[PDB]
């Protein structure tokens, strides 16, 4: 899976 | 300065792929980033050489490489605590200008990290607005 802005820390 | 040494491979590895960076890279380089915590200075410097160095494909994840630094950073030591945004805060007009010579179709995505930030106060709206206004600027 790609990195997303969205996604949590 | 060996944990920064571990980070600067870790960054530069991003050469030796394809965008869009896996999770798992960007994982590792925040990784090594805050276990460099002691040299954030130096990180941050890196990070921003990679951005005004690289080619315009990797724009984008070196933005990325802020961001996922900057938020596990605030997660990890407290979001005011954080070292990380107010360092690269320092010279992100200089940032965001050699972000903007990503290609065309990667300009939203720059955008898309922006509003996020406002959304969720990674950084002062005083900060994230001309940032936001050079974005449309462009597109005009
Ligand atoms: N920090």
């Amino acid at each position: 899976p790609s990195y997303s802005p969205t996604s949590p820390s | 300065m060996e944990a920064v040494k571990t980070f600067n491979s870790e960054l530069y590895s991003l050469m030796d792929m394809k965008p869009p960076i896996s999770k798992a890279k960007m994982t590792q380089i925040t990784k090594a980033a805050i276990k460099a915590i002691k040299f954030y200075k130096h990180v941050v410097q890196s990070v921003e050489k990679f951005i005004q160095k690289c080619k315009p494909e990797y724009k984008v994840p070196g933005l990325y490489v802020i961001d996922s630094i900057v938020r596990q950073s605030r997660h990890q030591f407290g979001q005011e605590k954080d070292v990380f945004a107010p360092r690269f805060s320092n010279n992100i007009i200089s940032t965001f200008q050699n972000l903007y010579r990503c290609p065309g179709d990667d300009k939203s995505k720059i955008v898309r990290v922006l509003n996020l930030w406002q959304k969720n106060n990674v950084f002062k709206s005083e900060i994230i607005q001309p940032l936001l206004d050079m974005a449309a600027a462009l597109e005009h």
